[PDB]
């Protein structure tokens, strides 16, 4: 997945 | 045995005591851990998923489960934080006895292929689950048979494990490395960050071919080898196909490999309508791929719309036609096909  | 907690649930803002027992471990995994339990009040079986943590990634599984209500999606009854390393989140979910993956394996171990009628039923409810989330712009991003819950008596299917799920918005970017490798769409192999929900449709096409072949159609050893597996069937992508998958990606030459004819991919018994549907799902170009509702309307499912249709055990088919207006948003005109006359009004 996407970080942050 | 007995355990008690307080949780709000889906509908209101009304935290309340719920007590469960006979808890058993179902599995360990990337989703965390899932237990079976019996709710004490109703005696109903439930599944309990435990996961966390903030890590550096933006999870979303809650806020997606609270929004969804669909006969082909497992419902969230309750959720409650607890101890167990760090805090723990628990999602209380409907229990379903089996997975499509386990049932497909049971046939493969007996050197049998899953009957088409179950392929049509299972695949139709998946696309129907996909059409419903996609009407909200939500992309599951992990469509694999392990995430397809299944009740063997009723042939009801329920999509699960929304832990990779995201609501895609154009111009926001998304990670390319997502979706179990065997079901990962080629755009993701090419690093595309602007991909649509069409990746779930590619994945659903992998599930369909697997149900026909009796084994996964593209078993890659790596993301790069995943693209080789796809090329061996689809043949070499051609610009603009590469361009439609990833506009910023550039130099790929690659020996030119002729596509394998789709009739030769599958065993001779395979009905053409299944082969044809698969060709309209396993496309390099994401826009060429069918929409889920368009897949439901595909002729491969016409047998499900016949009036004289029964499960092989003789039970009635699960409900297939109770479409909502939301579910039809992508193309309400398709309802004339999707809803057969005997199911109208
Ligand atoms: C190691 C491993 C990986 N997968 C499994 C496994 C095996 N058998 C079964 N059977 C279905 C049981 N019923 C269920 C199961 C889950 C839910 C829900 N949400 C509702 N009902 N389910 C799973 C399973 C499938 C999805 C997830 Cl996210 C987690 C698990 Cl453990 N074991």
């Amino acid at each position: 997945v996407s970080r942050r | 045995v007995t355990t008690v907690v307080a949780t709000p649930g889906q509908g209101p803002d009304r935290p309340q005591e719920v007590s469960y027992t006979d808890t058993k471990v179902i599995g360990n995994g990337s989703f965390g851990v899932v237990y079976q339990a019996k709710l004490c009040d109703s005696g109903e079986l439930v599944a309990i998923k435990k996961v966390l943590q903030d890590k550096r990634f933006k999870n979303r599984e809650l806020q997606i489960m609270r929004k969804l209500d669909h006969c082909n999606i497992v419902r969230l009854r309750y959720f409650f934080y607890s101890s167990g390393d760090e805090v723990y989140l628990n999602l209380v979910l409907d229990y379903v006895p089996e997975t499509v993956y386990r049932v497909a394996r049971h046939y493969s171990r007996a050197k049998q292929t899953l009957p088409v009628i179950y392929v049509k039923l299972y695949m139709y409810q998946l696309f129907r689950s996909l059409a419903y989330i996609h009407s909200f712009g939500i992309c599951h991003r992990d469509i694999k048979p392990q995430n397809l819950l299944l009740d063997p008596d009723t042939a009801v299917l329920k999509l699960c494990d929304f832990g990779s799920a995201k609501q895609l918005v154009r111009g926001e970017p998304n990670v390319s490395y997502i979706c179990s490798r065997y079901y990962r769409a080629p755009e993701l192999i090419f690093g595309a960050t602007d991909y649509t929900s069409s990746i779930d449709v590619w994945s659903a096409g992998c599930v369909l071919a697997e149900l026909l072949l009796g084994q996964p159609i593209f078993p890659g050893d790596s993301g790069v080898d995943q693209l080789v597996e796809i090329i061996k069937v689809l043949g070499t992508p051609t610009r603009e196909q590469i361009r439609e998958m990833n506009p910023n990606y550039t130099e790929f030459k690659f020996p030119q490999i002729k596509a394998h004819p789709w009739t030769k991919v599958f065993r001779p018994r395979t009905p053409p309508e299944a082969i044809a549907l698969c060709s309209r799902l396993l496309e390099y170009t994401p826009t060429a791929r069918l929409t889920p509702l368009e897949a439901c309307a595909h002729s491969f499912f016409d047998e499900l719309r016949d009036p004289n249709v029964k499960l092989p055990n003789g039970r009635d088919t699960p409900a297939l036609f109770n479409f909502t207006t939301q579910e039809l948003s992508s193309n309400p005109p398709l309802a004339t096909i999707l809803i057969p006359p005997h199911a109208r009004i």
